[PDB]
């Protein structure tokens, strides 16, 4: 609030320098229209994706756009030497992955064009941001700020939620009291807890405030147990695969798994002799 | 060349394309707007301790 | 096989550390898939840091984040974890609303804790978006299926 003290006089009678408009209402209106065009664009994206009945993660997954029926270059044809085969493999993997990523980018460019076409022809009625009501000379009441915070906290409630039942204190003490009435006073903890947990296991799903029926969801715990089971069985298949080859010929254990591609070449005579004589010498056995 | 029959993209590139932008928390809007409307309350409410009504409209005595 | 004698999740080391050690064993540093596995290990370590941050509230600082990465919590377990800290949340909200400068901020603190205290307000992704949780699961299962197809070809 502090100001410098000029302490000088004005010796000329001139008109005051009227500064020009300095556009902020125009720029903020352009920002608001850009935000609402982005909201219309996201609505058009969701409308096109809902009309095509397509998966959500599929179009963002680049593995969707990989060819997988593409003729893969044979490394025996391409005249590579001993240390060259892993770099050839990495080059083929790079070009296939970048082709998948570029195909995803081409898809999203076409989707952006169609979504902007659908976005231009949509009249927008979006709810405005809940701000406290402030008139030009008036003050701001606390009740209005509290209703605005109520709107902010109503946004915190999820649209579809598990009705996770908390056992109320009256119901807990009533069943706890009944356990005492029977006379088993020290297992009242476990009987009220098992009533709460039995209500929690069959927890119900609500539409908004009303209940959706015939709704079955897969939990993150159930999905992770499915992933762990499938992962353990595929690891079991890998262990069985290497167990067969090391039962027939255990000398494969002297070549480490990461170095193996560094041995290969296009022709068999060009394969690196770093491990050849040692492998054939281990293959005779312990004598 | 068994590695060339595998999906060539990665698990890493799939994770960077599926989760491209960090999602916005729902409590972030509440926290930002409540900390702004706290300044709105401090300035423009008659029961505030630092109300601006005595600065912008000086009282007549 | 070395570190590949155990499965990807089923180990004592964390999944980022397990992916790091398996990727070091399977490939040499000049390889593409070494670099992609190290970047994947960095992303999994980011997920583990986020899980540790959300579990430090309930289980203390020395939380076994490997235990809850290997076995994510039930909705019922999240219910009882919310019920375990509910009295401390109510008391801390009351003292924060007492310590607040404005009564507006006091109302905001009590309303925010009133919404957060209800375990029905916990945003379950599988309930909000069932199809998206389906597709996250089938994403992981598609990676495992590609490795199984390789083992079937061999």
């Amino acid at each position: 609030y502090l100001a410098p003290l000029r302490s000088d006089f004005t010796e000329e009678i001139t008109a005051p320098k009227v500064a020009s408009a300095s556009n902020l209402v125009n720029e903020w209106n352009n920002k608001k229209q850009a935000t609402e065009n982005l909201m219309k664009l996201l609505q058009a994206y969701k409308d096109i994706g809902d009309a095509k009945s397509e998966p959500l993660l599929k179009n963002h997954n680049p593995r969707t756009f990989e060819d997988r029926d593409y003729p893969v270059p044979d490394f025996r044809t391409q005249n590579l030497k001993a240390g060259d085969v892993p770099k050839f493999f990495d080059t083929v993997i790079s070009t296939r992955a970048s082709a998948a990523i570029a195909s995803k980018d081409k898809f999203w460019a076409g989707r952006k064009t169609e979504a902007e076409a659908a976005s231009a022809k949509a009249s927008a009625a979006f709810p405005r941001v809940a701000v406290p009501e402030w008139k030009k000379g008036k003050t701001v009441s606390i009740e209005n700020l509290n209703t605005v915070t109520d709107k902010y906290a109503a946004a915190l409630v999820p649209k579809r939620k598990l009705a996770l039942p908390v056992l109320p204190e009256g119901v807990k003490k009533a069943v706890e009291d009944f356990a005492a009435s029977v006379g088993q006073a020290k297992n009242a903890s476990e009987v009220s807890e098992l009533l709460a947990k039995s209500l929690a296991e069959k927890a119900v799903v609500t539409e908004g405030g009303k209940v959706v029926e015939g709704f079955s969801y897969v939990s993150k715990a159930v999905a992770a147990k499915v992933i762990a089971t499938r992962r353990a069985e595929v690891h079991e298949r890998l262990l069985k695969l290497w167990a067969k080859r090391l039962l027939v010929s255990p000398e494969l254990a002297i070549v480490p798994l990461n170095e193996f591609d560094a041995q290969l070449a296009s022709k068999f005579e060009g394969i690196s002799p770093k491990y050849q004589e040692l492998l054939s010498a281990v293959a005779q056995g312990n004598k | 060349d068994r590695v060339l029959s595998l999906p060539a993209v990665s698990k890493n590139q799939v994770l960077e394309n599926v989760f491209h932008t960090a999602p916005k928390a729902p409590v972030e809007h509440l926290e930002k707007m409540v900390s702004a409307n706290s300044k709105v309350y401090d300035a423009l409410n008659l029961q505030s301790k630092r109300v601006l009504i005595w600065q912008v409209k000086p009282a007549l005595f | 096989l070395g570190p590949q004698m155990e499965a990807l999740g089923a180990s004592d080391l964390l999944l980022s550390e397990q992916i790091r050690v398996i990727t070091e064993h399977r490939y040499t540093p000049d390889r593409l898939q070494y670099k992609e596995g190290m970047k994947l290990a960095d992303k999994i370590a980011a997920q583990e840091a986020a899980l540790k941050e959300e579990l430090k509230v309930i289980y203390g600082d020395n939380v076994d984040v490997k235990h809850f990465q290997a076995s994510p919590r039930t909705p019922v377990q999240q219910l009882f974890d919310s019920l375990k800290n509910a009295a401390a949340n109510k008391e801390r909200a009351a003292k924060e609303a007492a310590a607040a400068a404005s009564p507006y901020l006091a109302y905001a603190v009590t309303k925010k804790q009133e919404v957060q205290a209800d375990p029905s307000n916990i945003p379950f992704d599988e309930v909000l978006y069932p199809q998206l949780s389906e597709e996250l699961l089938e994403l992981e299962l598609s990676d495992i299926r590609e490795d199984e197809i390789a083992l079937e070809k061999a």
